[PDB]
């Protein structure tokens, strides 16, 4: 399916912007 | 002291819904601003 | 997860993760970078205490 495959590029975009790290 | 007869109290409102009030700031008017029509203009301070 | 897909298809900001209060009519493409700052200055609040 084309939106399958759309969400999973928006997912990893998504990923690759939001930061990955925050310590208490 | 009171006010100066010259300064407005602005809101600070965290969005351009103005739904939530943050707190207020206190600012002098230059010129002949009247503090009246700062208050029908609806100015105002924005967190974003 | 048949939920939250379905809310990311159709553009709706996911009701899990509105946790702070947002603007009304906020979609998640912006939420999403609003989320990203918010988690940079947070890094940053964070690494300067520590």
């Amino acid at each position: 399916p084309a939106w399958m495959r759309t969400l999973h590029t928006t997912a990893s975009n998504w990923l690759h912007l939001i930061p990955q790290t925050l310590s208490h | 002291t009171e006010k100066k007869a010259s300064v407005v109290t602005l809101p600070v409102y965290l969005n351009f819904t103005r739904a939530d009030l943050i707190f207020t700031v206190d600012f002098e008017i230059a010129t002949k601003e009247d503090p009246r029509s700062f208050y029908e203009r609806g100015v105002a301070v924005l967190c974003t | 997860l048949r939920t939250l897909i379905n809310e990311l298809v159709k553009g709706i900001l996911p009701r899990s993760w509105s946790h702070y209060t947002v603007p009304a009519g906020m979609t998640v493409i912006q939420w999403v970078s609003d989320f990203s700052e918010r988690i940079k200055q947070l890094q940053n609040i964070s690494l300067a205490a520590a």
